[PDB]
């Protein structure tokens, strides 16, 4: 009876609408407020859900690079100066390229990606992040689109089809047992 | 009635009778006796892992767990032995229902306890370890225990590198200092305070917590066999306890330090009248952050004897710690070996839940097997006032959380009750007031709520928080007995939510049960 | 003559400028703004240093910090949602950290690390963000300032005390030689 | 009249005469001449570095310098060779003046060339090097050779891994094909096209662009040595360029990839009239991105033969190369052997400095010795409209700026003029229009304008930008000569401004020029 597997999601309807709300386009002025909103909704309980414990790496990458494209078309006084965009984009791929090597591993680290099928742009762009001069924000930006399709096929696509009366002793006469979490 | 055999050894006449087995034996033997049993020296001298029993003693309960290193026995020149059914083991081997894990832990005979013969015994997967000592061991422990006989309540402070044997050194030691008897006329035993600073494989108190606790008999038995010691004759009580929140101290070194010195204080307190010795296990850091706690914490407790179990340690920790120790300008440093499956993970987790079906009350600790699920909830009041509701709100560590993921992100969690001794521990935080939504109290820094203000009162574990209604309130179940949970006026308790490693196994508790005698279950995905 | 040493900025004075902008505090509701502002103008120079080509490592990684720092405490629909924060946070210790530890190299990291005199938290901080679940916005956030004295302390401390006319060629009888640059 | 020595070896009557030197030799000979000379088969055949001269030539002048190989010369039998004093040397030989690198490049003595035994000459740090070639490399241009002359234009692919032996490959791929001259009544000379696709160290042309060269005399120098073929009987003329405006061509694959398909066009319509063969020479990746970027060229070009420098390389470059090739359907793949201090980038640096001091009008090129500070700068208008303003703005790659940092970046800084062919082109950006401020051209994408609107004039470098009167203007200077410049009515022109790696030599060169003959030098930061 093995076949057990723990979720921080409680169940799966949650996970579904996580998805939509994250890729509107493939699931489906005010509209656009309406979008974003929801993305930062996402973004959060993803939060959430890492600190409960155990979820899926492609999921955490999803929410950290959704959480950088957010910031960087953010106008009003706050869209990070420029500087700091740039470092979010970075971090969000180290973790995530960093992550699906490591995952497949027994090489080097092309001949992983190629034996995965993760484009060695990827793995250059993660490369010279961390050590050299942080790339420049149109390289981050378009990248960081394409990583978010190239997710979309390798996980997202998968999850489903597309459409001093203060502590009283519960009466031992009325409780009927149920699982931990329902009321 | 001359059983004989590669691991244990010969014996003598062996008495069935009603139940139990009145053993004589007319020459030094060991035996190596596996599940639940009690020991009552008749006539003699017998030592059980590091202790010495003579005639004039009590019945000692001893669980020997297959996961382990089975507890040897061994008898002196003409001796008579009694061995006894322990009673209360059979509740604990019924938790076998409620997880796989809790199965393949004792002896898969008839009776409560199984003696052995070199492959007699130990079922499919033996893996039937031994418990044994390098001579080096015995001899450091024969120095330390005289040299204390002749001076004060010494402090012994326990380090090294993980799976080195720290632990069973610690044993051994504490053992051997409460019986010894050397020949002042056995000045029957020497009570033994134990300070625990290991967050994550604990002893003597569930994952999580650090506690200090005061031993009057010889401790043959390991951690997930008494987690929760009664709070406050007596064989083991709990003095003082704090919740960290995590299995890394690695989260707020701060809070830890301090946590150190409050218990450490306690100690010196009790210590002052009557002489105590304090045995100190910490944890299994020798690099970076976990060095530098070591050495602070060989600073503030200023130990009197340092024993690192390693003798090939690399010579930066070594080095970094003898610099600390000669900074007290006097602190004697020794090295000793190491001797180097159930990996902490799933050892720490069968703790927590033997922790949760512990009965609310012998000899040791009553268990209850009666699934968590089945279990009649505390039912806590979130709607009136700083006196007519209970809980005074939630606290978050080292992370925070929007007002409405809260309600999620908090259900079915373990969290801890803990008890506000001085108003001057909320002292900086926007305290809810009579007031539908979580009273959570907004805590920007982060920083855990002060150790010297504020005392943990055992964990509890929420199944269900209903705000939508017209009485908001929160289904949870703890071990604590009723007397306690009553006596506190509810003013003054919060309850402090951090990591804890969420308890999965209790979810799929209420399934194996069902199962095994022999529909949504929230987080639960069943594969088919 | 090998004691020519380039560098990204025109002359001494404007360094210690950028210097002064960074370290308000030291170096002395409206008020506040206009330190704000300052800061946000000292990050883009040094943003337009490093294009130019050769410029101390040390620069480089205040800045990083510094961004992110503004970015955090920035209200007003645009403060990046939390984990936006997080991330540029935990970029900008990768890069300090690995710069420090990859310049006094020949041993193990901590090894170095002890060397240098960087406390290893910081060490810690930087591995545990790259392999493992991003750290909390509060231990970001006082190890970030921390990281600011600390930097202080070891580099900017030492440099200086703290108190068809369209192509027509030049007239070659108006024109004096002087250095590149100057006009 | 006898001179014999283990590097070079005998000779006959060597006759001194005004300057020059009338050597005769009865039997096959080598010699190892340094520095600068030109030779004219008076009678007889000899062979340098690929090239083969036979009586009826025009003098042929060679550069050797002290860096790379030393181009062996082959003398065969009954010849009598005439040595030459190269003139426009002189001017180059000055350029020391203005960096210590360009002083230890040639020979310390009293002539223009010095003749070598051994180690009679070569002064203090010799590393005097030599040009060899295995059998293998021989035998194979043996064979392309006369495959080709029973076919049409071939298309020769040469690749390998870093410091394999590409360019010098090339280079006596290049003379040979040339040269030959097998037996059809000598053919004269057969002209020859060069497509550079690399950046990094390009060859007949400045660093940071790409570019097709057709030569009509033997290829005899090292890169540094004409960095800047005349633009537009005229031995080597340049038919387009193109800036990438880096080092390295992982910046934008897209735009290196149309540019190498703008360029091979163009050589189709050329090669269409008259066969010509072209040689082209590739980077020096071998994973990644770069083995893409291989990929794709040969899918491109259609290469008749690839020649992969390295017999021992990687299986995963080498199959993956194979593949691509297999595509085709039908492409010759072979491998050769590499044969494995001056680093590329002081090389690179070197070429840069070169272009920049190129006089504006073999032999070959001549060079102004000059300093660039004392050189008059090209006064450009910021002020006006676009018919009278004359640099139709300023564009940024791959990285944007806000308008204020402009002015201070781009100053000192190297750019490129390109000139707008087709209106197509700026077709997607805010163009400014009549209008103190920079004509800054926002581009929000950061691609780089298309290849098939633009073509490179040159580079330019700044020298002040001065935006605070009534006459916006920008002294900047450059190698192109007046008759271009001025015929372009300032309305198709604009500034490019990438990477292209500051360029710090200029700076320092004044100070250097003033020392050697015998103050607030912005960016150079003075030791004392
Ligand atoms: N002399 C010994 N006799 C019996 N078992 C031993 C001996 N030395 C080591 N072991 C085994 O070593 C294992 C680890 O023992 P511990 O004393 O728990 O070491 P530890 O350092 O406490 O491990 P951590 O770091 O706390 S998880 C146990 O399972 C013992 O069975
Ligand atoms: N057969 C050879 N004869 C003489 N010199 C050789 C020979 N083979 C290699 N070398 C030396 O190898 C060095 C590199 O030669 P190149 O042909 O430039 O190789 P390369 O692959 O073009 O290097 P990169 O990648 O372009 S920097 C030169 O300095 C030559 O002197
Ligand atoms: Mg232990
Ligand atoms: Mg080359």
């Amino acid at each position: 009876m093995v076949q057990y597997i723990f979720t921080p999601w409680r169940n799966r309807a949650e996970l579904l609408a996580v998805r939509a709300q994250f890729y509107p386009e493939h699931t489906s002025f005010q509209d656009d407020e309406h979008i974003r909103s929801e993305k930062q909704k996402a973004v959060a309980r993803v939060s959430m859900w890492m600190q409960r414990g155990g979820c899926p790496h492609m999921v955490e990458s999803t929410a950290l690079l959704v959480a950088a494209i957010l910031s960087d078309e953010a106008q009003g006084s706050g869209a990070a100066g420029g500087y700091a965009v740039r470092a979010a984009y970075s971090a969000a791929f180290s973790r995530f390229v960093t992550g699906l090597l490591d995952s497949h591993q027994d090489q080097s680290m092309y001949d992983v990606a190629k034996a995965v099928g993760l484009p060695a742009a990827f793995v250059e762009l993660r490369h010279q992040a961390t050590h050299e001069q942080l790339p420049s924000l149109t390289r981050l930006r378009s990248a960081a689109r394409r990583a978010l399709e190239w997710i979309w096929w390798y996980y997202w696509k998968g999850l489903g089809p597309v459409d001093q009366s203060g502590w009283v002793l519960y009466d031992e006469k009325e409780w009927v047992p149920k699982p931990i979490g329902i009321v | 009635m001359h059983h004989s055999s590669f691991q244990p050894n010969n014996s003598n006449f062996q008495r069935k009778a009603g139940g139990r087995l009145v053993l004589s034996t007319p020459d030094v033997e060991r035996f190596v006796i596996l599940g639940n049993y009690g020991v009552k020296v008749h006539q003699g001298e017998v030592t059980i892992a590091g202790a010495t029993l003579t005639p004039i003693d009590d019945v000692q309960w001893v669980h020997a767990p297959h996961c382990h290193a089975l507890p040897v026995l061994r008898t002196a020149n003409d001796t008579v032995i009694e061995l006894l059914p322990c009673p209360t083991a059979q509740g604990l081997r019924e938790l076998a229902r409620l997880n796989p894990l809790f199965g393949r832990l004792w002896n898969e005979t008839s009776d409560t306890f199984q003696i052995i013969y070199t492959s007699a015994d130990a079922p499919k997967r033996t893996s039937l370890r031994e418990l044994a000592s390098h001579p080096a061991w015995n001899k450091k422990i024969s120095e330390l225990l005289t040299s204390t006989r002749r001076k004060p309540s010494p402090i012994l402070f326990i380090c090294g590198p993980k799976s080195s044997g720290k632990s069973t050194f610690g044993r051994l030691l504490t053992n051997r200092l409460m019986t010894d008897r050397a020949g002042h006329k056995s000045r029957s035993w020497k009570p033994v305070m134990v300070l625990d600073l290991d967050p994550g494989q604990p002893e003597f108190s569930p994952p999580g917590v650090v506690s200090l606790t005061k031993l009057r008999r010889p401790n043959l038995a390991p951690p997930f066999c008494h987690p929760g010691l009664s709070f406050g004759n007596e064989g083991m009580t709990t003095v003082r306890m704090h919740a960290i929140a995590s299995v890394t101290p690695a989260l707020d070194p701060a809070h830890f330090i301090a946590c150190a010195r409050d218990l450490f204080a306690y100690y010196r307190r009790s210590a002052s009248q009557e002489n105590i010795p304090l045995v100190v296990n910490t944890p299994g850091w020798i690099q970076g952050t976990g060095l530098d706690l070591l050495a602070e914490l060989i600073a503030v407790l200023r130990p009197t004897e340092v024993l690192y179990m390693s003798e090939d340690g690399p010579e930066e920790t070594v080095s970094a710690l003898r610099e600390a120790c000669a900074s007290s300008s006097t602190i004697p440093f020794t090295m000793l070996p190491s001797q180097p499956s159930w990996t902490p993970a799933t050892l720490r987790s069968m703790a927590m839940q033997s922790y949760f079906h512990l009965s609310p009350f012998g000899p040791g600790c009553e268990w209850n097997p009666t699934p968590l699920t089945h279990l009649c909830p505390w039912r806590v009041r979130l709607a009136g006032r700083p006196d007519e509701r209970g809980v005074l709100g939630i606290v978050c560590y080292d992370h925070q959380y929007a007002p409405e993921l809260v309600s999620d992100a908090i259900n079915g969690m373990v969290m801890g009750l803990v008890r506000i001794e001085k108003k001057e521990a909320l002292r900086g935080l926007a305290v809810p007031g009579d007031t539908p939504l979580l009273p959570l109290i907004p805590n920007p820094t982060g920083s855990p709520l002060s150790p010297q203000y504020t005392s943990l009162v055992g964990l509890v574990l929420i199944r269900g928080v209903s705000l939508t209604a017209s009485n908001p309130e929160l289904h949870l179940l703890t071990p604590v007995p009723p007397s306690v949970l009553h006596s506190f006026r509810g003013d003054e308790l919060v309850l402090v939510a951090g990591k804890f490693d969420a308890p999965t196994w209790a979810y799929v508790e209420g399934l194996y049960w069902k199962s095994n005698s022999k529909d949504e279950v929230p987080w639960v995905e069943m594969l088919h």
